[PDB]
């Protein structure tokens, strides 16, 4: 019947969509990772450069009360 | 062709429950890793606080 | 080069079937024995895997006289898809059959509508290379300060089948190699039935920065068997003696510290990689 | 079964869409939480090359 | 009449499901790469976030050091 072949097609059409949206998701996803590992990296330079002034601190405070 | 359409079929979703591990595991680093920069932001909070209190009285000793 | 074949092709319409002419070649060359050839030809469509039909087998001559038909029931809406092959093959009684030489005629470029018949130079096929054995996705993680080296486990493709009328049971072995010495055998879970597993485990390992250049790491996916030793499909390996896309990736791990990279590798058979390992 | 075929797919398929979307909301937080984190941590080197300065002057005077 | 249309809508529709498939079939394994160099990147920034971790605590340490120090001046 062409009904059941064209309800058939519809629902694979249907499936279709689904697994695009999931696609979209899944890129999207691995996007948002990307930019978030960007900005993480950021965060790790501002916490080397952070480790650094806090070492130098340290070390001229213990200095200081020799 | 039918065979070809079912058999598209069956290795998608196959691919899609692969996906389905992927996404479970994704998900719960992504839960952890949010324990852990709420844990680092805590501590980021801290020493902040030190930072300013040790400062401001290294200011306050000028003289 | 080295040959010719006369070929003719038409479509009968009312029984939807494809008519083949092997008619004759011409300018073979001299094998096996000094003189004239034994040839015989092999005719068949692809992607079909369906019988291939072959011609009557003619005593000692490089121009041969075949003058034989054949038909292949074929729809024509999939003939279009479809190519056809034809291979001119040398008969060896004590020894292989060395193909002299075929060629490909895509379907969809032949005019049905009028008989065809044309001469064409036969071609130097190409050749398998080997067999088909699989892909492994795997990142790898190298920290020179700690010396930690993580390498995370991701997933394969298109592994080879093992277990009879099944697909398989795969589960990677990962070695830790040098001078010929396992060193370390760590191993993840097994995924049953699949030939696409997805396993994202991550290792790791001691791994000075003084003797990065001088260690091997033998990645083995192979297949679980409820009964008996486990067959093992195929393996690829990084490090010393590591080749093309190993020493790549492996170099890629070294200009990337305290970075992960993930990359894709070709599976070889376990007895050209164990050879590998000096 | 075919029809079975696609409805058990079609199953997978929306199960592994609401997983990633909570994961993705989760990555969102996540995200919120690493913008925080980031400015967070652009304050506290700089306060911490102020107390270097601060900790720079009281050695050089004390000592 | 519409006979011989109807079939060959019929076979148009299930050109157009396999058709169908295929894209499936490469939206998946596109969707697939995308998953894997997301789980990357998420061992990568996993990692880095470790060292962030360990970078503050060692930050807690040494300005406790020179809060005892302060505190020894005071
Ligand atoms: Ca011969
Ligand atoms: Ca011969
Ligand atoms: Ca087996
Ligand atoms: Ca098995
Ligand atoms: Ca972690
Ligand atoms: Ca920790």
């Amino acid at each position: 019947a062409l009904s059941e072949i064209e309800t058939r097609h519809s629902e694979i059409i249907k499936l279709e969509n689904s697994i695009r949206e999931l696609h979209d998701m899944f890129m999207d996803m691995a996007m948002l990772v990307e930019s978030q590992g960007e900005m993480i990296d950021r965060i790790e330079y501002n916490v080397e450069h952070a480790v650094d002034y806090v070492e130098r601190a340290v070390s001229d405070t213990k200095k200081a009360v020799k | 062709r039918e065979n070809e359409m079912d058999e598209n079929l069956e290795q998608v979703s196959g691919i899609i429950g692969n996906l389905r591990h992927m996404a479970l595991d994704m998900g719960n680093e992504i839960d952890t890793q949010n324990r852990q920069i709420d844990r680092i932001m805590e501590k980021a909070d801290s020493n902040k606080t030190r930072i300013d209190e040790a400062n401001q009285r290294a200011t306050k000793m000028l003289g | 080069k080295l040959g010719k074949l006369q070929y003719s092709l038409d479509y009968d319409f009312q029984n939807n079937q494809l008519l083949v002419g092997i008619i004759q070649a011409a300018e073979l060359p001299a094998l096996d024995m000094g003189g004239t050839s034994d040839p015989y030809v092999k005719v068949f469509l692809l992607p079909d895997k369906k019988k291939k039909f072959e011609t009557k087998v003619h005593r000692k001559t490089l121009n041969p006289v075949f003058n034989e038909q054949f038909t292949f029931k074929v729809p024509y809406s999939e003939l279009g898809g479809k190519t056809l092959v034809m291979a001119v093959y040398d008969f060896d009684r004590f020894s292989k059959h060395d193909i002299i030489g075929e060629f490909k005629v895509p379907m969809n470029t032949v005019d049905f509508g009028h008989v065809t018949e044309e001469w064409r130079d036969l071609q130097s096929a190409e050749k398998e290379e080997q067999e088909k054995l699989g892909d492994i996705c795997f990142s790898l993680r190298y920290v020179p300060t700690a010396g930690k080296l993580t390498v995370v486990i991701l997933e394969a493709k298109n592994l080879k089948k093992m277990d009879v009328g099944g697909l398989s049971d795969p589960y990677v072995k990962i070695h830790l190699m040098q001078n010929g010495k396992r060193l370390k055998k760590k191993k993840t879970t097994i995924k049953k039935n699949t030939l696409n597993p997805y396993y994202n485990e991550s290792f790791s390992f001691e791994v000075p920065f003084e003797q990065i250049q001088k260690v091997q790491v033998v990645v083995t996916v192979l297949d679980y068997d409820k009964i008996g030793k486990n067959d093992a499909i195929g393996k690829v390996f990084v490090g010393y003696n590591s080749t093309g896309a190993e020493l790549r990736h492996w170099s890629d791990m070294l200009a990337n510290p305290r970075r992960p990279i993930a990359q894709w590798h070709t599976l070889q058979v376990e007895e050209e990689v164990d050879a590998m390992l000096a | 079964g075919s029809n079975r075929r696609l409805q058990q797919t079609q199953a997978q398929v929306d199960e592994v869409v609401d997983i990633m979307r909570v994961n993705v909301d989760k990555v969102l937080e996540r995200d919120q939480k690493l913008s925080e984190l980031d400015d967070r941590a652009d304050a506290l080197q700089a306060g911490a090359s102020q107390f270097e300065t601060s900790a720079a002057k009281l050695k050089r005077k004390y000592w | 009449n519409e006979l011989e249309e109807m079939q060959r809508r019929a076979d148009q529709l299930a050109d157009e499901s396999l058709e169908s498939t295929r894209r499936m079939l490469q939206l998946v394994e596109e969707s697939k790469d995308a998953g894997i160099r997301t789980l990357v990147m998420l061992d990568e920034q996993g990692e880095q976030l470790d060292r962030v971790e360990e970078g503050m605590n060692h930050i807690n340490q040494d300005m406790k050091e020179a809060e005892k120090n302060l505190k020894d001046l005071g």
